[PDB]
């Protein structure tokens, strides 16, 4: 079915799923909690209107290792960092791209191609006893893959 | 004097009846399987990937659904998507798919 | 002042009746072709006495009147054509590129083969 | 009569209508509430008076989920991200525009054309059962059409 | 006598007169508190002194529509936007001008000619039954004629 998934993937949480941020791409997912202090915005440019400007999204997200930190901490950053990091050398120089992922909200509202573009956050979080981190708040920075129309974008939620 | 159907045969001659025409083209586009239509193997519905999954893994379900849906919407752009609803049935044998192109709900039932 | 009286919009602006009959000939030819690059409507009640009506609400501008006059065949305007006959409008740059080309350079207008 | 609108529309939420905003297109409508850290700046520029700057406009505006969600919050933002999203591939490229909405304050103040120039807001507000919104606050920044002479604006107002 | 005004205009509001800002042009006539945050500055330009620079001023006022908002808001802010509007398409291409108001502050010091350059305030205060703003502090940005000369400027006070 899906590929490997990291964070709070599994429902043995007990968590509302509505809440949960989920990305997804052919071969990686992550899923985790809608923390406070998340934005989005959308402009565009003129001098005369000369154009518009593609989404922009500012998501902030906290990750609690609440039984298994090897996967709800350490491969959820790990994902994270591979997916933002550009593969442009992984030995298929006929194709290399740093690669886009799919974003889910709300379980209701998808952005099919968005690019993480920065990421950020802290290590100095409390620790276990093997020493994979406890809690981490990671901030987030997303655009659009195009400057989409009315057309494309109202349409799209549920 | 013998009527015709839609299912790979014709819904419309062109898009004169816009919304019920997307709603031909997609199922005929979503009554295909992967390795059943030459050119492109990947056109059409992915129930091979997405067949019989546990129902109750909605992780993996929204990763599914979306990953199709972005797929399609690549696939043909003429068509976006407005509504896409996933509804259990009575029993646990029976789940409803329902895409709905802000008037169309057009529902198929799918299993897991 | 410098001033002159103009609009570059009529499909009369070639002064030759046999011309002006030809350009229609083929937007006949094109409007009651089917086409999918066409408008798909039927007919309004009122649009008896104006059928360029339809023009003004779906483009703004009155240049389809003769469009129209010619797809629906209309003697005068008194008499009425049926509600629901089928309609179908073309993009208006494709006229004015076809009119534009016809009267810089519209000689050859079947097929031009090879210089 | 009027086409769709969202926000408190009827009179059934029992608030002074003056103290509601109202955005009114040919196919939309948006209304809300006048909330604080509202703004306005009109300006010039010179080095010799040079010439003038069109109205600006900066509107936070509060909106509640009371009873109906779905056409008081969802509806209400998808709209709004319509408007101020440039439709410029809708078929029709003999006119597309990225539209300009009308703008009605206390019932008796009204800008007939703005653009709204940019949007932004945070999702990070409580949810229903369902999961559609019951909390926002969208700030807004709006231009004017023109750079509008005083015969133009001070006899605009009621 | 004079043309139109708004503002604490007549003595009917029994306040000092010396602590009333009055602006006046040929054709409107706006009267108003001195409120706090008001601020001044004159500076030149070097590099050897090179030249100066006009006078300029900053000046928050207060408004209150103590007893009849219509002539005390509404018409101050209408007033106000006209002069900081320039009217430059009044029929009247032989001589358009954006306007310049006269300064009177304490009753005895006058400037003669300065020009309205940035006008700003907010809409959110509180309005009456009708609708119109009880209060408002509407702050305005000013600038001298020109370069004025010390011979010009020391003797202009009482």
């Amino acid at each position: 079915m899906a590929p490997i998934a990291y964070g709070v993937y599994s429902q043995a949480d007990g968590v509302s799923p509505y809440l949960k941020v989920t990305l997804t791409n052919s071969q990686y997912q992550v899923t985790g909690y809608i923390s406070q202090g998340a934005a989005m915005n959308m402009a565009q440019n003129w001098e005369v209107w000369e154009g518009g400007t593609p989404p922009t999204f500012t998501l902030p997200v906290t990750f609690i290792a609440l039984n298994n930190p090897f996967i709800e901490v350490s491969g959820a950053i790990a994902a994270l960092t591979a997916m933002i990091s550009p593969e442009l050398k992984a030995a298929n120089v006929g194709g290399q791209i740093p690669e886009r992922v799919t974003l889910n909200i709300g379980r209701r509202i998808n952005i099919t191609d968005v690019a993480i573009q920065d990421l950020s956050f802290d290590l100095d979080a409390p620790r276990d006893s093997n020493g994979y981190f406890l809690k981490n708040t990671v901030n987030l920075q997303l655009t659009g893959s195009s400057i989409y129309n009315s057309s494309d974008i109202v349409r799209a939620f549920q | 004097i013998d009527p015709l159907l839609t299912l790979e045969l014709s819904g419309v001659k062109t898009y004169e009846s816009q919304e019920e025409a997307w709603g031909a083209r997609l199922y005929e586009w979503l009554n295909t399987y992967q390795g059943e239509v030459y050119g492109d193997p990947s056109w059409g519905n992915v129930l091979p990937q997405f067949k019989h999954e546990p129902t109750n893994l909605s992780h993996v379900q929204i990763a599914v659904e979306a990953m199709l849906l972005q797929k399609l919407t690549v696939d043909l752009p003429d068509i976006p998507i407005s509504g896409l609803s996933v509804a259990e049935g009575d029993a646990f044998d029976k789940l409803k798919i329902s895409i709905r192109i802000r008037d169309i709900t057009i529902t198929q039932d799918v299993v897991l | 002042t410098r001033q002159y009286p103009l609009s570059r919009y009529d499909d009369r602006n070639i002064a030759d009746p046999i011309l002006r009959a030809e350009l229609r000939k083929e937007v006949m030819l094109m409007c009651e072709s089917n086409d999918k690059n066409l408008t798909i409507y039927y007919v309004l009640p009122d649009e008896q006495y104006r059928p360029d009506l339809l023009a003004y609400r779906m483009w703004g501008i009155a240049e389809l009147r003769w469009v129209v006059t010619l797809a629906a065949g209309l003697e005068d305007e008194s008499q009425g054509m049926t509600v629901g006959k089928k309609l179908k409008l073309p993009p208006a740059t494709w006229i004015r590129e076809m009119i534009r080309h016809f009267q810089y350079d519209g000689q050859v207008i079947g097929t031009l083969s090879i210089a």
